[PDB]
């Protein structure tokens, strides 16, 4: 019984190793496609920095970032957080932004949009605004990079039938 | 070509309160129910969370990893602004996956086919198939007596130390027809039972078709509550949009109705029996009713939730209602388990709703539900007449007493009694019902129809 | 610092404390005592004061200490006694001059005056050191030699500049680590929240046994090193005597004994008893106080605390499981854990649940059990320790059906059912062994495989002879033992046997003080071959009566089998029990 | 049995022999596609979302 | 030499409050208060003059729930001024008081003065430091054969006596306050009533007189018509009188505190006045806490010569150890003496029932110098043969007489005996424990040697 034991011990030990070495391999695999997912997106922020770094079409994105964040606060105040370096854009565009709210939303335009003396971190925000709450609570994190992260979320499956074909087990 | 879009979410940081596994906020913009957050903690770690209930402006959110250390100054919560959806694909079988979802096994994360919600949408009535294909379990006590049906939802009724993991993962092991997908859905188990069930999967070479979502003790227990529904919402990918042939494993559904009740318990609601919620019928609903047939598909989810009752009782709330909606029970006695029987499955109050269905007429043989009506019967007459021994003596027992005593005694010890790794076929299964079932003279076999029964005694 | 709005028992809400996070620790009141926020409700933070409450004025102080409830690990502990928020309380007594706890009391939980032998570990100047790592050992006690100085978890770098050999109090920097420009200074301790368990490489299936030393707890239900036990049971059952005589005579390499509302003369017990008792590990006769550490929460110590106590034991013995030790930590009742949780909760004004227990019960027992098992240490070098948590559930009116002692049983593996129809009569230990169940019986097959091969298919056999005695009793009380053949006569003969000489153990006899597993196994043998003997001179023909008056002789031998001192050693008893078969079989021939 | 249990190392090399065609083909795609996929995602990312709430 | 007096020489004047916002039960909610504490008493005056005692339970801002200990009965809200004196409740101690009689609030109704007071300490106390204590390795021999040969009662010990309503406990607990001694050589009785009817305390007190114990006790005595939320506060003056005069006198006190099943009454009343937990039976979940708090003050301490010795006489509602008050007062107490009555119809005296009662410091105190080195293998093996004993008779009720074994007849032989001349006793009979062993070790000698299996085979020999 011993002996018998053991052959079964060493026949499911034998699957296991089979096993092991079929889920090591496999997993490999998945981690290329992810490890090429992650490519994309590295050379996604790159082309991202080159759009904030024209200083010429960027004006038109980067107001339309703070309508974007501040339809969705609803507010008659914000706190416009950007980067040093945007700073003057923003202030120059004050205007437009406040008339754009107040068209955009039908409502009475934005009473005043503050930017706040604290700035994005130049290394980690390549472009954006982080448009907040008039108490600084409630805040829109709307730069370039947290889109990014948002699409890379959520457009998952259409990356994936971008650059791999439909499924071929996937009758529904 | 949707999902190409980007909509920013509203970062709060206006939490008014944490009582105990609920975190509220005070001033949300257009609060959407069963909404899932993302709460960022003082010390920098993700938790998420989902929206219970709303007011106006409040939103009372359960954080399903636990709310120890949630400050109300430095958190900030933020609103995704969509239920609960995991990212499902062809290539998640054979992945390990925590009780939310998040790979555990040293993998990447799932490389999204579709995002589907954890609630998934009701089938409708008209396009289920009633499944009358039988699942050949191994198990003696299950093929002749309760017959499992491919597409049928039959949890296991075991109390706390018995071997309902064994008897399960027996199952998994051998559950051809008369190969399937696994998706084995972990809620509070221990280490040793999930170590059991993964190691048990590697050996059987079940991992290349097996999704584990593990949800141990040591997880958090708001986890239990999401656990399920995405084990089962993977199980309905596969088995719906890609035809595969899933048995969902379902473990310590009692667990998971003991998050419900500390959930329910948070929000002072009114309570049902035992505490629990009054609403644990739905979820309980909501849970096992995602297993069956649909007409289109040439797949099915075939539904085995290993359910502890709490102190071996039927009546309890949790059995109870789990024998409301899921169609049958394999009950698991702890008196044969003491006897030393495995499986100790007690043939009395386990059913199977779709035996009359998948049994017998061709299916499997002519004899099958005769049989098992005539077993049934017998063991039945031996459990009372066995009382009435131990009561009032031998001497009120007849002689078709004494019969149903002796049958009891070779039927427990000799039908119901099969080692584990011991493939025992429906027909194999049946040849020795009918070995047993001759004890008895052909006069007094009752339930037998004569023809049967001269055909086969 | 906030201010004490509302007070009722050992809940404490606090106003004007915006920013408290959850399960953090305040000091409340003005005598600063120990806290913890369980909820937070705007600017309130309830508060469940870890000490009596009585004497909190609205407006008191609370400061806000920033950091969960931590334990401080480190060397020490070895031989002290604790209060559930690990205050020493030998230095609680040197430092107050009185006998009682005094009120927000705030000795250190390490002595700092001692000095400490540290050597210096594997690791040098500019070594990558990670979480677990040990970079030094130090001699605590003669018994727990090099005490390994683990780096704390979470904490990884390069070692800027480690202390070289010699003698260190635990204040003393030992070891610098630079971590992406930022030096972090390293000590003898660190404190860990009791709330996250300790984290390790891998746990492991464990395989090799912890022997208690009782007979029946060693053989019909035995207990691994690193799995979770249970023992349920009435008042005066031996649950506690059971978890002392475990904590005693166990191989576990240290021992976390935790008193939650037990009484405080059980513990003085244990300080007056464990000096005086000897282990002979380590190669040497040394003090068994050496290995144990003790956290006192006696029964009319503050209610909040209880919790505390359980946590803290159970990190003491992760730590130690860390270093390495299998570690058994013995929590005296997981069922006063329980009723403290409840009298929280009503205190809160939470929805009662089961039996007014809250309905987190459940889940905080299984994680507080799934906190043990045998582990591989997080750092290098590789070891592997082992936390056994044998606590003893105390069910409200010995009745198994209680919430607290349900849950227990879905979570453990080792159920040591206590009846208290054989706690009277002195019968102890009172172990049911028709409810008591161990699910390490299979994976100890190994360890008996390779130690004592026939040892599971004795067990068996015991289990065989005691349950048919069982039925047989069952039947005789109704029906007369006139009806019952020969071998049901030998049956229920031999199973009393059983039951009064191998199964009941004295605890407190010199004999049977410490049954190890040789002489439990040569007790099997001679019980076995007597019962074995005894059915197949009988089935020779021979009447039954007459063969055990001629047998008295032999079956009075088997039952002085306990007598046999296991300090006359494993050869000495082995040989005398050798002899006991030799004159067992001859005397059954001869008859 | 322990003597037929050699050879785990070459079942190593084996099945990364197969794994080995895969990342190929993966390589290639991604490098394909590169461009249409971070032309897509550059398009949704600075294009306008600009709405209110429909409720 | 004493600085503690030192700070008595000062003056804290106490605000009176009218603010009383509201009454339901036996509360007041209690508003507009200057900082409340959470543990102060307070002195309530009625409109009609009577000041009633209460000590606040819990404290919102500014707004306390006081808890009146005579009852809220002709409580106003305009006229009713309560005095808030700052501090908790603290009994005023003194080596006077014993000989003396207190009621259940601590005041004296044996028709003297007040207590000439040495020291004010707190009813609550405090827990005794773990570290602090000494096991109770001195055995009491209390006269009582089964009390002292199979159970056995060590110095430090909280014993308590499980009775039903009818049984002699009161008797078998005056019977050891008038015999309790040191094995190997006074105690000063601390005597608690907790709603006990008048009867049962002038027994208590006249038994106390007779034996010329009165000298040397304290008598708290809270009848069955005194206020019921004060039986939660007499045992713990009593008990603090007993940690008092022990602890600091260097005394040994006898601790009888009769009626713990009152207290839980009590106890149950007022946590169902208030919306709190119902535990098990309608008792509070912190039942344990409480009846902790009350036994756990008995023991022994390092350093000082004094001890408490408890014998919390309990009354099991319907004669059940199952019961919450009894079960948890089993967890609490190191032991129980089981008084029986399938023992008291049967006409013993004392009926105590052994098995039901346990001693958890035998072990200790049982040894070869603190008594005789038998006694151990006697009490355990008159424990089997008791329950062999037992066992027997409910085997010969059913099967008859003749189906019964040799041992099985000998075993109804050993119980006849033992129940008849073991434990019975006369009322003032007490029996020294080396005369009981030798009682036991008869009624082992009507077993053959062979037969006494739990005897170790040396203490066998040297006296069987
Ligand atoms: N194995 C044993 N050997 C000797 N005495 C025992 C044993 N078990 C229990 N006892 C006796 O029972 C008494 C109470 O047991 P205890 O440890 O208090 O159990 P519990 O804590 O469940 O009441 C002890 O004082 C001891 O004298
Ligand atoms: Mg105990």
């Amino acid at each position: 019984g011993n002996f018998k034991s053991k052959l079964k011990k060493a026949m499911l030990s034998q699957q296991i190793t089979k096993s092991t070495i079929a889920n090591k391999m496999r997993l490999k695999v998945l981690s290329a496609r992810e490890q090429s997912l992650d490519g994309i997106f590295e050379e996604t922020k790159e082309k991202l920095s080159g759009i904030a770094n024209n200083r010429d079409e960027y004006k038109p994105i980067l107001q339309s970032l703070i309508v974007e964040a501040l339809l969705k606060l609803l507010e008659p105040k914000a706190i416009v957080k950007a980067l040093e370096r945007d700073v003057d854009l923003i202030e120059s565009m004050k205007d437009d932004i406040m008339r754009e709210y107040g068209e955009k939303a039908q409502r009475a335009p934005l009473e005043e949009i503050v930017i706040s003396n604290d700035y994005l971190n130049k290394d980690l925000v390549s472009g954006g605004v982080v448009v907040s709450n008039a108490s600084d609570k409630i805040e829109i994190n709307n730069t370039l990079e947290e889109r990014l992260k948002l699409l890379s979320e959520e457009a998952l499956p259409a990356i994936r039938l971008e650059l791999y074909g439909p499924s071929k087990t996937r009758k529904f | 070509e949707q999902g190409f879009n980007v909509k920013p979410r509203l970062n709060y940081n206006t939490v008014s309160g944490v009582n105990g596994p609920l975190v509220i906020l005070e001033k949300v913009k257009f609060p959407r129910y069963n909404e899932i957050v993302n709460l960022t903690l003082p010390d920098g770690t993700v938790r998420q969370g989902q929206v219970l209930e709303i007011r106006g402006d409040r939103a009372i959110v359960q954080v399903f990893e636990g709310t120890s250390g949630i400050d109300v100054k430095k958190t900030t919560v933020e609103f995704t602004g969509e239920s609960l959806r995991i990212p499902v694909s062809e290539d998640m079988l054979g992945r390990i996956f925590d009780g939310s979802g998040r790979p555990i096994d040293n993998g990447p994360k799932v490389f999204a086919e579709d995002y589907l919600d954890i609630n998934g949408s009701p089938i409708n009535p008209y396009a289920r198939i009633y499944p009358e294909e039988m699942i050949s379990t191994g198990v003696s006590a299950i093929d002749t007596m309760n017959s499992i049906a491919r597409g049928q939802k039959i949890p296991i009724f075991s109390a706390s130390g018995l071997p309902h993991n064994e008897i399960a993962a027996q199952i998994c092991r051998q559950a051809g027809l008369v190969n399937f997908s696994i998706v084995f859905a972990a809620m509070g188990v221990n280490l040793e039972t999930a170590r059991f069930f993964k190691q048990d999967f590697e050996e059987n070479g079940s991992l290349e078709r097996t999704s584990l979502f593990l949800n141990l003790a040591n997880d958090p227990t708001i986890e239990r509550i999401i656990t399920p529904r995405l084990a089962l919402t993977t199980a309905e990918y596969l088995a719906y949009q890609t035809e595969r042939h899933v048995l969902t494993i379902l473990t310590d559904m009692s667990s998971y109705a003991d998050a419900l009740r500390e959930v329910s318990a948070a929000r002072e609601e009114v309570p049902g029996r035992r505490g629990y919620p009054g609403y644990m019928y739905t979820d309980l609903s909501t849970i096992y009713e995602r297993a069956g047939r649909v007409e289109g598909r040439n797949g099915s989810i075939t539904q085995i939730p290993i359910l502890t009752m709490p102190n071996d009782d039927i009546t309890h709330p949790i059995p109870d209602l789990t024998g409301y909606i899921t169609e049958g029970q394999i009950f698991v006695d702890r008196q044969l388990h003491n006897k030393g029987i495995y499986p100790p499955i007690n043939v009395l109050p386990s059913l199977s709703r779709l035996m009359k269905s998948a049994i017998g007429e061709g299916m499997t043989r002519k004899d099958h539900g005769d049989v098992s009506n005539q077993l049934y019967a017998k063991y039945a007459i031996g459990k009372d007449a066995a009382a009435m021994k131990a009561v009032v003596g031998e001497e009120a027992l007849s002689i078709e007493d004494k019969l149903s005593l002796e049958f009891l005694e070779k039927f427990e010890k000799t039908f119901i009694t099969q080692g584990a790794y011991e493939d025992r076929t429906v027909f194999e299964s049946l040849d020795q019902a009918w070995s047993l079932l001759r004890i008895y003279p052909k006069e007094m076999l009752n339930r037998i129809s004569p023809k049967i029964l001269d055909e086969f005694y | 610092y906030g201010a004490i709005y509302s007070v009722s028992g050992p809940v404490v809400i606090a106003e004007n404390m915006i920013g408290c996070a959850m399960y953090e620790l305040v000091k409340v009141g003005h005598d600063n005592l120990v806290g913890e926020v369980i909820r937070i409700d705007g600017d309130k933070a309830t508060i469940q004061v870890y000490e009596e409450t009585a004497g909190l004025t609205v407006g008191d102080p609370v400061l806000r200490t920033g950091k969960p409830l931590s334990v401080e690990l480190g060397p020490g502990l070895m031989e002290t006694i604790y209060d559930g928020i690990q205050r020493p309380l030998k230095a609680i007594k040197e430092e107050s001059q009185s006998i009682y706890i005094p009120r927000g009391i705030d000795t250190p939980a390490l002595d700092r005056t001692i000095k400490w032998q540290f050597t210096p570990g594997k690791f040098q100047v500019g070594d990558h050191i990670s979480g677990g790592d040990i970079y030094g050992s130090v001699f605590e006690n003669s018994l727990i030699s090099s005490h390994k100085i683990l780096l704390p978890p979470r904490s990884r770098g390069t070692i800027t500049w480690i202390a070289p050999a010699g003698e260190y109090t635990l204040d003393e920097k030992i070891l610098e680590v630079e971590f992406d420009g930022k030096k972090s200074d390293f000590t003898l301790y660190h404190t860990w929240p009791v709330r996250v368990p300790r984290p390790v490489t891998e746990k492991l299936s464990a395989d090799y046994p912890l022997l208690t030393g009782q007979r029946v707890l060693d053989a019909l239900f035995p207990c691994v090193q690193g799995g979770t036990t249970c023992i349920p049971g009435a008042f005066g059952c031996g649950k506690t005597v059971i978890s002392q005589s475990l904590s005693k005579y166990s191989n576990s390499d240290a021992i976390i004994y935790v008193g939650c509302g037990e009484r405080g003369n059980e513990m003085a017990e244990v300080l007056m008893e464990f000096p005086e008792l000897y282990t002979e590990m380590s190669g040497t006769k040394e003090p068994i106080m050496k290995r144990t550490t003790l956290v006192a929460n006696t029964s009319n110590m503050p209610v909040a605390a209880r919790e505390a106590s359980i946590y803290t034991g159970i990190t003491l013995a992760e730590y130690f499981r860390d270093q390495g030790k299998n570690v058994s930590m013995i929590a005296d009742s997981s069922s006063r854990w329980a009723e403290a949780l409840r009298e929280i909760s009503g205190r809160l004004g939470e929805m009662p649940a089961d039996q007014g227990f809250p309905a987190y019960l459940g889940a905080k027992l299984a994680s507080f059990y799934e906190r043990a098992g045998k582990a591989v240490a997080l750092g290098s070098p590789d070891r592997t320790g082992s936390v056994s948590i044998v606590a003893a559930v105390s069910p409200a009116g010995g009745d198994f059906s209680d919430p607290v002692t349900t849950a227990t049983l879905g979570i453990t593996q080792v159920f040591w059912g206590l009846d208290k129809k054989l706690a009277q009569r002195k019968h102890f230990p009172s172990i049911n062994t028709s409810v008591s169940y161990s699910k390490y019986t299979n994976v100890l097959n190994k360890f008996y495989d390779s130690n004592y091969p026939e040892f599971p298919v004795l067990r068996d056999r015991m289990k065989e002879i005691l349950s048919n005695a069982e039925e047989l009793e069952q039947v005789v009380q109704l029906v007369g033992k006139s009806a019952l053949s020969d071998s049901d006569k030998i049956t229920l003969d031999v199973a009393t046997l059983i039951k009064e000489d191998f199964l009941q153990q004295n605890g407190y006899s010199t004999y049977d003080a410490f049954c190890p597993i040789w002489k439990t196994f040569d007790m099997m043998r001679a019980f076995i071959s007597y019962h074995d003997e005894a059915q197949k001179a009988v089935a020779n023909g021979a009447n039954w009566s007459k063969l055990a008056d001629s047998t008295g002789d032999v079956k009075h031998a088997v039952s002085s089998s306990k007598f046999f001192e296991p300090s006359r050693g494993e050869k000495e008893v082995h040989g005398e029990f050798e002899k006991l078969l030799s004159t067992m079989q001859e005397r059954f021939a001869e008859s | 049995e322990q003597k037929n249990a050699g050879g785990v190392g070459e079942l190593e090399k084996k099945a990364e022999a197969g794994v080995q065609g895969e990342l190929a083909e993966i390589k290639k795609i991604a490098e394909k596609k590169k461009d249409d996929v971070v032309k897509i995602l550059i398009e949704t990312v600075i294009k306008p979302s600009a709405e209110v709430h429909i409720n």
